[PDB]
Order: structure tokens, then C-alpha cells, then sequence
């Protein structure tokens, strides 16, 4: 699995 | 903003090559999802002070791009321009000239 790490500012 | 069609190895290596600070964010092509991409930002945990994070993005059904539902656009350039002012949904804003 690819290293996908979404970091939002909610 | 984007340097070309690089974002996995090339990007992660050049992002920490010269020592370019935060704001050096580039756009590339996804290797697992064509038509979409993944933001390659030099984001860390503040302990290492050197790392790259990959934000998986999704293409809009109306033919556009959006990292968050709070800020959606139709083109990459328009998207970059908006995030170049402030952070609309990322750990940092897109404030960088070039680093070729």
C-alpha cells in the first residue's frame, strides 16, 4: 500500500 | 510549482537535496491513480525536521481538482495560486519560488 497521508486543517 | 512528472523518488530526493524549507510543494502524476495526483510536500513531525508527505488527491466529477471540499478548482495553476496565499486544507501553504 502506497504511503498516502492526507493532513487537513479542519 | 511542479518540476515535471516526478513525485515519488525523484521528488522525495530533491525535496531534501539542497535543503529547501517548507513551502516547496510540487505536483506530479499518481502511479496508482491516473487522472489524479498526490501532493508532494516537505512536511515533517518537527522532530526530524526533514521529511516528505504525500497527500492523495481526487479529481472532481465536473473536471477539476480539490484537496479539500472547502477549496475546489478546475486547474492545477488556479489551485496552487489559492494555496500560495494561505493554507486552505494543508499543513502548510504553497510559498516557494523555484528550486531547479
Amino acid at each position: 500500500e502506497p504511503q498516502y497521508q492526507p493532513g487537513e486543517n479542519l | 510549482w511542479y518540476f515535471g512528472k516526478l513525485g515519488r523518488k525523484d521528488a522525495e530526493r530533491q525535496l531534501l537535496s539542497f535543503g529547501n524549507p517548507r513551502g516547496t510543494f510540487l505536483i506530479r502524476e499518481s502511479e496508482t491513480t491516473k487522472g489524479a495526483y498526490s501532493l508532494s510536500i516537505r512536511d515533517w513531525d518537527d522532530m526530524k525536521g526533514d521529511h516528505v508527505k504525500h497527500y492523495k488527491i481526487r479529481k472532481l466529477d465536473n473536471g477539476g481538482y480539490y484537496i479539500t471540499t472547502r477549496a475546489q478548482f478546475e486547474t492545477l495553476q488556479q489551485l496552487v495560486q489559492h494555496y500560495s496565499e494561505r493554507a486552505a486544507g494543508l499543513c502548510c501553504r504553497l510559498v516557494v519560488p523555484c528550486h531547479k
